[PDB]
């Protein structure tokens, strides 16, 4: 999940690594230790968000989710080109 | 080794010069000049070069023809009447980069130290900046590849020491200075979008082009730093920059009335001479 | 007041006890806990002509020690005396009211929230009392921002400093957004 | 039964339940920040047009 | 001591928090306000200096 | 009041209408009442009564409004008696009619019978700022930018003859 | 010394006291351990301000994490009483904790979230993400570029 609340909870980890609750500390302690990972959550109730991380093998729907979010970017840009520089030419110059 | 490099702006009109001595023959290819700079301090500073007799073959792109007596005459004379410079590099006026560009750039590996490469274009079309220092160094790639000449981008700036910024100003006598205020830096606010719109959309299409119609590994590595990077700002919800909005439009607020304020300072001397001198001068006239 | 070191019995105006019985009440109420340590406390004056009377120093001391119980039991003296004199009697009713909201900005300055048990026993009155006190003290008085019961507790915010400082200048702004508008009116004729 | 089906709210348990109430959650600050630049163009406008 | 201002702080009796903040961009509303003040006398003598020329 | 003007015009217009206009805040109803036909002549005379006839009744309205800066928490012997109106329906029904106008706000919730208010008047300061002083900041700009159109414009009426 | 050597794992000490029992009874190397005990005193001492030390520099790892590692749960996992903790604390005054933030409702606490200047903090921060977004995504688009010329 690239955007759409980021933020996740460790019933994710513990589910998909059926692993207790008292040690998930220690496993989030670990992927910081190793360094792939720089994630330093600020909560208060058990909560998961991380940073960057790299994929290092392959994605497709990322490949085709960075089209569309990348021609998202840049017909937004172009967008606000058009619409600033389209009275802001004819009246500033 | 080197972090950035400084390339003065007579090199690049010693360009247009390849483009005058032309003659009108047709040929209009890939001519290598000889850079010249000083590589003693850390920073590279390029202040004046020549050119060479090169050409290739039309159907062989392994066709380089160079000369060693001329460069050592040219060198050697140059050389006898300003010692400061000595040879860096060379540099071409193609815009795609050949694969026998190893072959000629390996003879000034060979008999010159490393030679820095710059790619520039024959028509000065382009918006973005037209030199890019390219460095010959050989890099261990993790792939496995056997080692061979990679060109890592070296950033460069365009800039003039004492004399070439008052010849350039008199010979425009068009451009502008920095000029702060509000012509210099709406028309950046302006353009700036074309700036980028031009740059990037230019790139994303060939980009996206050879992401299916791609072979030939083109270091698919480094497109996961490049996505990775493009999903470092995702799209965040701007809740605890609010505040920071606050900031700014205090300090638009601040604006707001040095400008009132001031300007009403301002009208001060015209609504008092608008009424003392019209009136004066009105019932003093006849 | 502050040439006071100068100044003698003067039989003709009024006497240096007489200054001094005046000057205390404009010092004592128009001056806040910098200007007393400043002015007053800092000086030596005030220790020299304290003696003459024991009552000055314990509505000094009380009321910079912030002891409302016997400050109140003692303001009856302050209440008498106030009046009855030649051009002091007129202005009792503002050196009443302001003293006594110069009280509640001082304990409510250092204090956020305040409980009514605390505050009973502080003041040493009853609460039906310093109900419509702060209820006319918060409109009338304007001296912090609104007041909740909901916990039959004092609790204020007091955002007067972050956005208030900077929306201090918005009335001389307004002000001089009609000034501005009579330097329009000035045009033409 | 008129205003059952005129309000169309929930019934609950002999009590009358309120929603919709102060539940609109703040812009993302993206709108109001385009039509600031576009306050700025009129400020750039307004402020240098006769020059 | 608070009311002292020798530091940052404020008591409280309910609920006993401890709550400790400054608010560093002084300089700003005392020249802002000092701008205002200066000017209004500006504009007034300038209403002074046309109201005298007027009437 | 009269706070920043001080002429003998506006003191002697104003002398009938002083007890009034400081017994409005106060809001006794039954000695006001009379105290306005009482001695009432010209503010009362100056023809079909209406706003007047409509303030008999909004000396309520601006009491129950100053309880809206009073207080949250509503008695049904202190506040009650000390609004003139001592019953239970109509406290909350007329303090809902006060409600209903907008100008206030209240959190209606009843659990034990009492009717509390959350009555938060808190500024908008630290809460949306950019969305409450926006509006202010550019209309604020647009009348101090044609006042520097009124300052660009009377110089061309200046050196338009010369 | 691998494990004092940086990122200490939050483990328990039950495994090293039969380390450092194995340490007082094997004789063929770091023989001198009763030498260590000598004193009735000074090992003692250095045995407690040696697990209070490390159980004080992994604090002081942790600390660079942001993670909230919630004190409150870590008390329990560790199998101490928090008055001993509270007397960390007593070590963190004078250790610079001057920089956290504690609750008077609950238990745990906070070694970030500060007020955050908008002009100095989230400055630095949108600087070094945006600028390098734009350097970073500088280089490797024309080196790239550069990159897809050797196809033709």
């Amino acid at each position: 999940r690239p955007a759409n609340h980021r933020q996740l909870t460790f019933e994710e980890i513990a589910k998909s690594a059926k692993i207790t609750v008292n040690e998930v500390e220690l496993l989030v302690m670990k992927a910081l230790s190793v360094g792939l990972v720089k994630g330093s959550i600020d909560e208060v109730d058990k909560r998961v968000h991380m940073t960057w991380v790299q994929p290092r093998v392959l994605d497709l729907q990322q490949i085709k989710g960075m089209k569309d979010r990348l021609e998202f970017w840049c017909t937004d840009v172009k967008s606000m080109e058009m619409l600033v520089e389209h009275q802001a030419h004819d009246i500033l110059t | 080794a080197v972090q950035k490099v400084v390339v003065h702006p007579l090199v690049l009109l010693s360009v247009v010069d390849h483009f005058n001595r032309i003659g009108k023959v047709g040929n209009q290819k890939r001519v290598v000049g000889v850079l010249l700079g000083s590589w003693q301090k850390k920073v590279l500073d390029v202040s004046n070069s020549f050119a060479v007799p090169f050409d290739e073959d039309d159907k062989d792109d392994s066709v380089w023809f160079l000369d060693h007596d001329y460069l050592e005459n040219m060198y050697g004379m140059f050389k006898k009447v300003n010692a400061r410079e000595r040879i860096v590099g060379w540099y071409h006026t193609g815009p795609k980069l050949h694969k026998n560009d190893i072959a000629i750039n390996e003879l000034m590996k060979r008999y010159c130290p490393n030679s820095v490469l710059v790619i520039i274009d024959v028509k000065p079309k382009d918006l973005g900046l037209p030199t890019e220092a390219y460095i010959s160094v050989e890099e261990v790639h993790d792939d496995g590849t056997p080692t061979s000449k990679t060109f890592e981008h070296v950033t460069s700036e365009i800039g003039a020491e004492e004399a070439e910024e008052v010849g350039v100003e008199h010979l425009l006598r068009d451009i502008k200075d920095t000029t702060v205020g509000t012509l210099s830096q709406r028309i950046t606010n302006q353009v700036h979008g074309l700036k980028g719109l031009n740059s990037k959309l230019l790139d994303i299409r060939s980009y996206l082009e050879k992401v299916a119609t791609g072979k030939l590994p083109i270091n698919h590595q480094i497109i996961y730093q490049l996505q990775d990077v493009f999903n470092l700002l995702p799209d965040v919800s701007l809740q605890e920059f609010v505040k920071a909005f606050y900031l700014k439009t205090n300090d638009q607020m601040v604006v707001v009335y040095l400008a009132s304020l001031i300007r009403s300072v301002v009208a001060l001397h015209n609504l008092i001479n608008n009424k003392i001198a019209n009136r004066d001068a009105e019932k003093k006239e006849g | 007041f502050l040439d006071t070191v100068s100044t003698f019995t003067s039989y003709e105006l009024m006497d240096y006890k007489t200054f001094v019985t005046y000057t205390v009440y404009v010092s004592m109420i128009a001056l806040e806990r910098p200007d007393l340590r400043e002015k007053v406390i800092k000086g030596a004056e005030i220790l020299e002509v304290l003696h003459s009377l024991p009552a000055v120093r314990q509505y000094l001391f009380s009321l910079y020690e912030c002891r409302y119980s016997v400050f109140f039991q003692s303001l009856a003296v302050v209440e008498q005396e106030m009046k009855k004199d030649w051009l002091f009697a007129p202005h009792y009713r503002y050196y009443v009211r302001e003293m006594r909201i110069h009280a509640y900005s001082q304990l409510l300055e250092s204090y956020r929230s305040l409980t009514l048990g605390y505050m009973a026993e502080a003041f040493g009155v009853g609460v039906e009392f310093i109900d419509q006190e702060l209820s006319r003290f918060i409109a009338a008085g304007r001296l912090h921002c609104k007041i909740d019961k909901v916990n039959e507790i004092v609790e204020t915010n007091r955002p007067d400093s972050k956005n208030w400082q900077y929306q201090e200048t918005i009335k001389k702004g307004d002000l001089l957004l009609n000034r501005v508008q009579k330097l329009s009116r000035v045009i033409n004729m | 039964t008129d205003y059952a089906k005129k309000r169309g709210w929930v019934l609950g348990p002999n009590n009358y339940y309120s929603f919709a109430s102060q539940q609109q959650k703040p812009e993302d600050t993206t709108i109001p920040s385009t039509e600031l630049a576009k306050q700025v163009i009129e400020y750039a406008r307004q402020l240098e047009m006769i020059v | 001591m608070i009311l002292d201002k020798k530091f940052h702080g404020i008591l409280d009796q309910g609920e006993g928090v401890l709550i400790i903040f400054d608010e560093p961009p002084v300089d700003k509303t005392y020249e802002a306000a000092l701008e205002t003040i200066q000017n209004m006398s500006k504009v007034v003598d300038s209403l002074y200096n046309k109201a005298k020329k007027l009437t | 009041d009269r706070l920043q003007f001080r002429q003998p015009s506006l003191k002697r217009s104003l002398m009938p209408y002083f007890l009034l206009t400081q017994a409005v805040r106060t809001g006794n109803l039954a000695k006001f009442n009379q105290v306005l036909d009482q001695f009432g002549e010209k503010f009362q005379a100056d023809g079909t009564y209406t706003l007047i006839i409509r303030l008999r009744h909004n000396v309520i309205k601006t009491g129950v409004r100053m309880i809206s800066l009073s207080y949250s928490r509503i008695s049904l012997a202190d506040i009650a008696q000390k609004l003139q109106l001592d019953s239970p329906e109509d406290a909350e029904f007329i303090v809902a009619k006060a409600i209903r106008d907008g100008v206030i706000e209240a959190s209606i919730n009843h659990e034990k019978g009492y009717v509390q208010s959350k009555e938060m008047i808190d500024i908008y300061s630290t809460r949306e700022p950019q969305l409450a002083f926006h509006q202010r900041i550019s209309f604020c700009l647009d009348i101090h930018n044609m006042s520097v159109k009124a300052m660009r414009f009377p110089p061309k009426s200046y050196n338009k003859d010369l | 010394l691998l494990k004092l050597f940086t990122t200490m794992e939050l483990m328990r000490w039950s495994t090293l006291v039969e380390d450092y029992g194995m340490e007082l009874r094997k004789g063929s190397l770091e023989s001198p351990a009763t030498d260590v005990f000598g004193s009735t005193e000074e090992g003692e001492k250095r045995w407690k301000d040696l697990k209070n030390r490390v159980v004080e520099h992994n604090i002081r790892i942790m600390a660079k994490y942001y993670t909230r590692i919630t004190m409150k749960r870590m008390a329990q996992l560790l199998d101490l009483s928090v008055d001993e903790s509270e007397a960390f604390l007593s070590n963190l005054v004078v250790n610079k904790t001057i920089f956290a933030k504690v609750d008077r409702l609950a238990g745990i606490i906070n070694f970030q979230r500060p007020k955050d200047p908008n002009n100095l903090l989230n400055d630095w921060s949108q600087k070094l993400n945006s600028l390098m977004s734009l350097v970073n995504k500088t280089t490797h688009l024309i080196a790239k570029e550069e990159m897809i010329h050797n196809l033709q």
